[PDB]
């Protein structure tokens, strides 16, 4: 499975 | 760390003036006319603006954890959702917006902060049911912070988040944004979302309308001509493809809107998240179906896959020898 990790706001 | 401490405290009292207000007016039982805390009179938007500003530093969301300020913001905004509801007040949309964008910093990266979170159950529901506001701004927010809590959860929060319902609030929030911003943010959590089990991956597939949705996410054109769109459109379509493997209706979703075509198409691209996705997804897609067998046979994934099975990348080495060698045990007359 494939997924995109964590993100900063804006 | 004074000043950080000094917000804190104003957002813990202004809090506990509105759970003070809310235990006093209980829904249909004797109350006074006194009104609703308003967060306007207790300038509690700047104090948010400026945690969520010092949130993009490391060392001050050091500080803002060893304050609990990761607490204090998710009760912030739990408690503005639950009074409020889903208003379209300017001060009261850019409170949460701000909280949110907070409360995604202090997720990043963060074991123990996510886990924290994902425990604090009103405010879990308080998060899905923003989803539906109005504001497209308010919804990329609140999706990232979903995002954040979906990448690595643990049991606890695994569990959290499905029972919350946060899968097909986030599908069916999907089907309705119309800025791409918005877009990115919440196929991003999705994708993450459908990484974590089963239930998830079918909860995705029976929103009406999803799959040719997401199929249609495959060829997105973007107005700033990223890929990340169909990047995380092929990714939640990837992470799902098992369960469509074997369901025939939805099968027939995905050749309607031509996707077997689209796919061989991304095992070519130059974009290594793209070509693994379609890898991935075709492995599934090229099992247990002659139909589809014969027609990923017609359209020439042979020669293709064959040109991935020596890439150095292990998922695309992995599926496109799955995805080989699925046809190549159900090879159609004409091929023998």
């Amino acid at each position: 499975l494939t997924g995109c990790g964590d993100i900063i706001a804006e | 760390h004074h000043h950080m401490l000094h917000l804190l405290e104003q957002i813990r009292a202004y809090c506990e003036t509105c759970w003070e207000w809310q235990e006093a007016h209980e829904p249909g039982m004797d109350q006074d006319k006194n009104p609703m805390p308003a967060p306007v009179e207790h300038q509690i938007c700047p104090a948010v603006c400026v945690l969520m500003k010092l949130s993009f530093d490391e060392e001050h969301r050091h500080a803002m954890n060893e304050l609990g300020g990761l607490q204090a913001i998710a009760e912030l905004l739990q408690v503005d959702c639950e009074m409020y509801g889903l208003t379209n007040d300017h001060y009261s949309i850019t409170l949460r917006r701000y909280a949110g964008m907070a409360l995604t910093n202090l997720t990043f990266g963060d074991v123990a902060n996510k886990a924290t979170l994902c425990s604090m159950k009103g405010c879990m529901r308080a998060l899905v049911a923003q989803l539906k506001s109005e504001s497209e701004d308010l919804q990329q927010v609140i999706a990232s912070v979903l995002r954040n809590l979906s990448w690595r959860a643990d049991v606890n929060s695994k569990k959290t988040l499905r029972e919350v319902g946060s899968v097909k609030a986030l599908m069916e929030c999907a089907l309705e944004v119309k800025k791409e911003s918005t877009l990115k943010s919440v196929l991003s959590a999705l994708w993450n979302l459908s990484a974590h089990c089963t239930e998830n991956k079918a909860d995705i597939c029976a929103v009406d309308g999803a799959l040719a949705f997401l199929v249609g996410t495959l060829t997105y054109r973007s107005q700033t001509n990223t890929l990340a769109i169909i990047e995380s459109g092929g990714g939640i379509l990837r992470n799902v493809s098992s369960l469509i493997a074997t369901n025939e209706d939805h099968r027939q979703i995905l050749r309607e809107n031509n996707c077997l075509q689209t796919l061989l198409q991304h095992l070519k691209s130059h974009s290594l998240t793209i070509v693994s996705n379609a890898c991935g997804t075709l492995w599934n897609l090229s099992a247990r179906n002659p139909k589809d067998q014969e027609a990923l046979w017609d359209m020439g994934a042979v020669s293709m896959l064959k040109n991935l099975i020596h890439s150095k990348h292990k998922m695309i080495a992995m599926g496109s020898a799955a995805a080989l060698r699925n046809l190549m045990a159900n090879r159609p007359a004409k091929y023998k």
